[PDB]
C-alpha cells in the first residue's frame, strides 16, 4: 500500500494528485528511515482513502529532492494540490503523526 | 678581497632607496658602516677594489646585490653602476656548487638542534650562520617583538620601509657570516688549493687557481641573473582567449558529467570522486594506490571498461576535463599562474636556480618557465605561442623582434658516447655521426621498432626496470632481462663504461640486511670541470653521470654563445640586439631584433658548441640545430 516515485512520476502521482500525499524522502543507506519505514506501512493502510503514502530513494531519484530543499532524511511531505502542506523531517512516531494530520485534514 | 651585503627598501623589482652596508677589507681587517647619506661613498670604495684588480664579496650578489646597486645609483645618484662580472664573488653560487649534498649533510644538523625546521637545507645567509654558529638573532624578529613594547602593529615586510639601528646592527650580521661562510668555502681544498690563500689574491688568481667549476658558476649565475631581467615577452590577450575557450569547455563538461552522477555534488579535480565512482559502474582496480584506495590513476583510466555505456563513454570526459583544468591551473585559476606573473613590461620573469642540482642541471620555478606543455600536447600550441619575442615590442622601429630557438642534437647519447670512446676507441661515437644511432641500438638490443629502440635506450641508461620495458611488447616485468642482457652483449663498450667506472668508486661491497654497505673510495663522481657530483648507489649512477656530462655542457655552451655574440658586436639585452628569455637545459630561446641577428645567434651557438668539445676534448662530435621563428612553437 505504498507508492514509489521516481523524477518522471513525481509530476503526476504527486503534483498532479488530488487529496493528501505524503512523501517519504529517504535513502538507501540512512538510519532513522529504516526505523519509520514499517511505520508508514501501517498507517498508508489505516489511511486508506485519505492518504496516499509514497516513497522516493534520492539516491536514484536525486533531481527531486533538491527542488523541496530536503534538508535532513527522512523528509515527510504532505502534498496538497501540488502545494506542500506540512512537512516534517526525521523519524516519528504514529500517535504524534495522527495528531498531527488530523489537525490537517 | 672585500666582503659586504647591503640592505634596501625593497625587492629588485621596486626597489627605491639605499639604507645600509657595510665592507671588511682584508687587507685592513676591519670593517666600515655606510648610511643613506653615506650611498655614494659606498659605489667608490666598490670601485676602489675594482681598481686594484682585488675581490668583492656577496651573498647572491650577482642576482640581487650587483642589479639592484646599478639600479639605485641610477635614479638616487644618476650614475652609471656596473661591478665587471670578473670582479664578484657569490657565497650563494659557491655554496651550491661546493655543498649540493646538503640535503644528507642536515642529518646531524638536525641532532644538534643547531639548525631551524624552517632552514633546512637552505642557501639563506641566515640558514648558514646557525650551521657556522654566528646568528645572535634575525634582524625580523628582533624588530617583531620591539614593535610590541612599542605599540605599533607590523605589516608582511614592513622592516624594510626605513632605516632603523637595529637594521644597521644586523647589517653587519649580514656580513659577518658571508665572511666566515666564505672562509668555509674556501676551506674545501677540492676546490681551493691549499697553496693559494685566496682571501688576499687579485682577480686574476682566483678564477684559474681555483677549479673551474668556479668560474663557471659564476659566469653560469651572471648570464642567468641577466635573462630574468631581461625576461620572456608575454602576449597576455592570447591567453586571455584560452581560458575562455576552457571555462567554457568546462563549465559544459561539467554539465554532461553532472547528468551521469547525482548527489543528495560532481568534483573536478577530486579524490574521492573516482573513488565513489568507477567501482559502481562495474570498475574492479588493477592497481592501487598506498594505504587507503587507488588515486586518480590517469593510466588506468585509459584502459577502465564497464558495461555502462555512459559511464564508459563519461570516461573520456574526464580525461578530457582533468586536462582542461591543468592548463587553467597553470594559466589562470593557479597560485603561480602566469597571467598572475606578467610583468607591467608585457614580460614574465621566470626566476632559475644554476646549480639547483646534484648534476647541474638548472631548476625553473615562479612560474616554472621549464614545464609549459609542448606543442604536441593538447593546447600546448596556444600556450606556446603566448611565449614568443614578438610579444614584445622594439627600442626603435617598433617591429616585433625574431625568436631563435636552438637546442643541443641528441646530447645525452653523444655524450655516453664520450665516456665509452674509453672502451670502444670512438665506435660508438662515429655511429652517431655516421647517424641512425637508434637503427643500431634497435639491432643491438633486438628490438622490432626503431622507436622501441629509443624508448629503450633512455629508460636503460636510467635505471628503469622491466615493467616499463615489458610493456613495451605488451608484457610486464617477466620480458625485460633478455632484452637488457643481449643488449649488452652486442655493445660491450656500455657494459664496459659501466666496469671502471663503477669500480673506480669502491674497494669491496657488502650486504647488510638488505642494504648494501659498500666501502667506497669516493662518495662523489667527478664532473667535467672537477667539481663533486654525488650519486646514491652505485647499480647505476651512469644516469648521474650523463646529465652531469649534459648540463655541464650546455651552461659552457650557453656562456660562450654570449661570449662570443658579445665579443663579435652584438649588445645584450632589450636595448642592443638580442635577450636571453629562457635556458631549457638543452635548448634556449633567445630574442633577436632583426632576423639577420637571430642568423648569426644560430651561427654562434654552433660555433660555442664546437667550442666546449675541444674545450674538454669531447671524445664525441657536439652538433647544434637552430629554428627563427616569432616564438616558441615555431622554435620547437
Amino acid at each position: 500500500k505504498i507508492i514509489h516515485l521516481t523524477d518522471d512520476s513525481f509530476d503526476t502521482d504527486v503534483l498532479k494528485a488530488d487529496g493528501a500525499i505524503l512523501v517519504d524522502f529517504w535513502a538507501e543507506w540512512c538510519g532513522p528511515c529504516k526505523m519509520i519505514a514499517p511505520i508508514l506501512d501501517e498507517i498508508a493502510d489505516e489511511y486508506q482513502g485519505k492518504l496516499t503514502v509514497a516513497k522516493l530513494n534520492i539516491d536514484q531519484n536525486p533531481g527531486t529532492a533538491p527542488k523541496y530543499g530536503i534538508r535532513g532524511i527522512p523528509t515527510l511531505l504532505l502534498f496538497k494540490n501540488g502545494e506542500v502542506a506540512a512537512t516534517k523531517v526525521g523519524a516519528l512516531s504514529k500517535g504524534q503523526l495522527k495528531e498531527f494530520l488530523d489537525a490537517n485534514l | 678581497m672585500i666582503v659586504s651585503a647591503i640592505a634596501a627598501n625593497a625587492l629588485l623589482e621596486s626597489v627605491t632607496k639605499f639604507h645600509c652596508g657595510v665592507i671588511y677589507d682584508y687587507s685592513t681587517a676591519e670593517y666600515v658602516s655606510y648610511r643613506p647619506s653615506d650611498f655614494g661613498a659606498y659605489l667608490d670604495a666598490l670601485e676602489a677594489e675594482v681598481a686594484r684588480g682585488g675581490l668583492i664579496v656577496f651573498h647572491n650578489g650577482h642576482k640581487y646585490d650587483v642589479p639592484a646597486l646599478t639600479k639605485l645609483a641610477k635614479l638616487q645618484l644618476n650614475r652609471e653602476f656596473h661591478l665587471p662580472r670578473e670582479n664578484c664573488i657569490d657565497t650563494l653560487v659557491l655554496s651550491r656548487l661546493i655543498h649540493s649534498n646538503l640535503k644528507d649533510t642536515d642529518m646531524g644538523l638536525l641532532r644538534s638542534g643547531k639548525l631551524p625546521g624552517k632552514r633546512f637545507g637552505s642557501h639563506a645567509l641566515e640558514a648558514w650562520g646557525y650551521r657556522l654558529g654566528e646568528m645572535k638573532g634575525e634582524y625580523k624578529d628582533d624588530f617583531k617583538r620591539m614593535l610590541e613594547e612599542q605599540g605599533e602593529e607590523y605589516v608582511d615586510g614592513m622592516e624594510w620601509w626605513n632605516f632603523n639601528e637595529e637594521m644597521m646592527d644586523y647589517n653587519v650580521q649580514d656580513v659577518v657570516v658571508t665572511k666566515a661562510l666564505l672562509e668555509k668555502l674556501l676551506s674545501d681544498k677540492h676546490y681551493f688549493p691549499p697553496e693559494i690563500d685566496f682571501t688576499d689574491v687579485g682577480y686574476t688568481t682566483f678564477w684559474s687557481e681555483s677549479l673551474e667549476a668556479v668560474d663557471i658558476e659564476h659566469r653560469a649565475a651572471w648570464l642567468l641573473a641577466k635573462q630574468e631581467r631581461n625576461g620572456f615577452p608575454f602576449d597576455t590577450k592570447a591567453i586571455e582567449e584560452l581560458y575562455v575557450e576552457l571555462a567554457a569547455r568546462r563549465s559544459e563538461l561539467l554539465r554532461k558529467l553532472t547528468e551521469t552522477f547525482g548527489s543528495w555534488v560532481f568534483n573536478p579535480s577530486s579524490r574521492d570522486h573516482i573513488q565513489k565512482k568507477l567501482q559502481e559502474a562495474g570498475w574492479v582496480p588493477t592497481k592501487y594506490t598506498d594505504k587507503g584506495a587507488p588515486v586518480v590513476d590517469d593510466e588506468v583510466l585509459e584502459g577502465v571498461r564497464v558495461d555502462d555505456p555512459e559511464k564508459q563513454a563519461a570516461i573520456d570526459l574526464i580525461k578530457e576535463y582533468l586536462m582542461i583544468q591543468k592548463r587553467i591551473g597553470q594559466s589562470a585559476e593557479g597560485d603561480k599562474a602566469w597571467l598572475r606573473y606578467v610583468a607591467e613590461d608585457g614580460k614574465i620573469h621566470g626566476s632559475v636556480n644554476p646549480n639547483g642540482a646534484v648534476t647541474g642541471r638548472a631548476t625553473h620555478a615562479f612560474p616554472n618557465l621549464a614545464q609549459i606543455p609542448g606543442v604536441r600536447s593538447p593546447y600546448g600550441e596556444q600556450c606556446r605561442a603566448a611565449f614568443g619575442a614578438e610579444h614584445h615590442l622594439d627600442g626603435i622601429t617598433g617591429k616585433p623582434w625574431v625568436q631563435a630557438g636552438i637546442d643541443a642534437s641528441g646530447l645525452e647519447l653523444r655524450c655516453l658516447a664520450h665516456f665509452m670512446a674509453r672502451f670502444d676507441n670512438g665506435e660508438y661515437a662515429h655511429e652517431i655521426l655516421n647517424g641512425d644511432i637508434h637503427t643500431k641500438n634497435q639491432i643491438a638490443a633486438e628490438l622490432p621498432t626503431r622507436d622501441n629502440a629509443k624508448t629503450f635506450i633512455y629508460g636503460f641508461l636510467y635505471g628503469a626496470g622491466d615493467e616499463k620495458i615489458g610493456q613495451i611488447v605488451g608484457a610486464g616485468k617477466e620480458r625485460g632481462k633478455e632484452l637488457k642482457k643481449k643488449f649488452l652483449e652486442n655493445t660491450p663498450a656500455i657494459a664496459a663504461l659501466r666496469e671502471s667506472i663503477q669500480q673506480t668508486l669502491v674497494e669491496s661491497s657488502q650486504w647488510v640486511a638488505g642494504e648494501q654497505q659498500v666501502k667506497w673510495k669516493r662518495r662523489w663522481i667527478k664532473g667535467l670541470d672537477g667539481r663533486k657530483v654525488h650519486v646514491r648507489s652505485p647499480h647505476a649512477a651512469l644516469n648521474t653521470l650523463l646529465q652531469s656530462a649534459g648540463a655541464l655542457i650546455c651552461k659552457l655552451w650557453i656562456i660562450k654563445t654570449e661570449e662570443m655574440l658579445v665579443e663579435k658586436g652584438l649588445k645584450h639585452g632589450w636595448d642592443g640586439d638580442f635577450a636571453y628569455m629562457a635556458w631549457v637545459h638543452d635548448e634556449i630561446q633567445v630574442g633577436c631584433r632583426t632576423e639577420e641577428i637571430a642568423q648569426v645567434v644560430i651561427e654562434t651557438a654552433q660555433e660555442a658548441m664546437r667550442w666546449v668539445g675541444d674545450h674538454w676534448n669531447f671524445r664525441c662530435l657536439l652538433d647544434t640545430e637552430g629554428k627563427m621563428g616569432p616564438n616558441w612553437a615555431i622554435c620547437h
